[PDB]
């Protein structure tokens, strides 16, 4: 979003209301160290949601003195750091091996789960209402609940590829032989209970007739039907500061991009948590030469860069350190690889480049540029 | 014996701890490690929460038992 | 006989070759204009990968063909 993105958001920010009975200020004294508890008591607390409007005021830990919207920007950001902590059941990863949130079906394993959701979209519609930014991506579907539109196949895509084209499979070939049911099981806790879509459960077994009821039940399963309460609850707070018919002329892209904004890459923490191989170590020339290029990368260069390597764009709250795989934690990886007349290559599944012995900078540079600019996500 | 806690961003953690002891202190060696405060702690074996009223003898938690974190919401 | 090659980023490539240059040699050719080496690259004509083996006859690539350029750089 560019132009067409700059005059939407400059009609959208003129058009948000704030009523003359509302006080010039909010006021929040908060701790960092219970962010999460302190913010919600407040926020939950309010008499009128409009109070949530009026210009934020907050202090943290007793610190007088400091810039008003350093201070916001600081607390949207540590909120955010708090309410998609996936320790505190609400929302959880997508996968192992990314970061994109989506709300936890089991959420209700606290019991007040409806009214942190409640909490979260306020806080949400706080940082849209303030010209502010939430830390944290959520999936797709999530935007395009908030948006009220329909989930299908190809929103799956963007989610989960190999779950996808193997649904994609048996839209297009038979899904017989392999005596399917409408049956899905759910993981919890290393535990499984078993789930069926429809009545009559185990018994049926996947046909070309039945088939695309199957694959749309699948469908509203992993992502609709089981956080329908959740997510009235989230759209609930987050509509009490932004209005929903004007929410709506924004694409599902564009409101991601309203509420979270590029997702910025620290570059710092990225090259503190690299671990090196078959040669290579941080004060070798080529790596040198490495974090160099990538410190004179723009933002969006950087971030494609990072889904090149690890197949997302996405980083986890806890930094790199806490960078996952397919098969467990593993640490983004530089391995000496190839020839000097080489592309770089990925395994995206060990967050691994293999990088080749480039012999001067700007070698590396245009070799660099050319693979990440001509492989594409998606 | 060695067990295993895994919390809800994937990452397992281990101790150290006797079939003896139960819970409360299973929580506090977890309070000690990752510095979790015990009261903030649900933990959950065999697809249950795991009440301190008890003892890991009586869940008859095994070596290399895999056992599940998640954190407790405090409320209004 | 004139053909492009188009990358994904829109950039064309284009090429003068003959029929019976292989798949291989057009490969040659774009690494010589572009520095990627053939193994590093796949090319696509109406929807097919091109084997290396075979020319640019028996695949019907005519005059101002465009064929697609995908490069090989990622798996797991």
């Amino acid at each position: 979003g560019s132009r067409d993105y700059k005059r939407k958001y400059e009609f959208f920010r003129r058009k948000l209301k704030k009523q003359n009975d509302i006080p010039n200020k909010f006021e929040m004294k908060l701790r960092r160290a219970t962010v999460l508890e302190d913010s919600y008591r407040r926020i939950m607390g309010v008499k009128r949601a409009d109070f949530l409007k009026a210009r934020l005021w907050i202090e943290f830990d007793g610190e007088k003195g400091l810039d008003y919207g350093g201070v916001a920007r600081e607390w949207f950001f540590l909120i955010s750091k708090e309410m998609f902590n996936p320790y505190y059941g609400l929302f959880e990863y997508s996968a192992t091996d990314n970061y994109t949130l989506q709300i936890n079906p089991n959420s209700g394993i606290n019991p007040d789960h409806l009214s942190y959701f409640k909490f979260i979209g306020r806080v949400a519609g706080m940082a849209v209402y303030h010209g502010k930014l939430l830390d944290g991506f959520f999936i797709r579907p999530f935007y395009k609940m908030m948006l009220h539109k329909p989930i299908t196949l190809h929103d799956m895509e963007s989610v989960d590829s190999e779950y996808y084209n193997s649904l994609r499979w048996i839209l297009e070939n038979d899904p017989t032989e392999l005596d399917l049911r409408f049956i899905i099981d759910e993981e919890l806790f290393g535990q499984t209970h078993q789930h069926e879509l429809k009545n009559g459960g185990s018994e049926i077994v996947v046909t070309n007739k039945n088939k695309k009821e199957y694959i749309y039940l699948v469908i509203q399963w992993r992502f609709v039907n089981r956080i329908q309460k959740q997510m009235a609850a989230f759209k609930e707070g987050f509509f009490e500061l932004i209005p929903q018919d004007l929410i709506k002329i924004f694409d599902e892209n564009e409101l991601e991009l309203l509420m979270s904004g590029l997702g910025d890459v620290d570059v710092n923490d990225w090259r503190e948590h690299t671990k090196y191989k078959n040669g290579y170590s941080a004060n070798h020339q080529v790596i040198q030469w490495f974090w160099k290029a990538v410190l004179m990368m723009d933002s969006e260069k950087r971030i494609r860069l990072l889904q090149f390597v690890t197949g997302t764009s996405r980083v986890p709250m806890n930094g790199f350190a806490e960078l996952y795989g397919s098969n467990g934690p593993q640490s983004f990886t530089v391995e000496q690889w190839g020839t000097p007349e080489k592309l770089p290559r990925a395994h995206t599944c060990f967050n691994r480049l293999d990088l080749p012995p480039y012999e001067s900078f700007e070698e590396l540079w245009d070799k660099l540029q050319m693979a990440i600019e001509n492989t594409q996500g998606f | 014996m060695q067990i295993f806690v895994k919390t809800l961003t994937g990452k397992t953690i281990t101790l150290e701890v006797e079939p003896s002891d139960t819970i409360e202190n299973v929580k506090a060696k977890i309070q000690d490690k990752e510095g979790i405060p015990p009261d903030q702690q649900r933990l959950i074996f065999a697809g249950k929460q795991l009440e301190d009223g008890r003892t890991l003898s009586d869940y008859n938690i095994q070596k290399e038992s895999t056992l599940h974190l998640v954190l407790r919401l405090r409320g209004g």
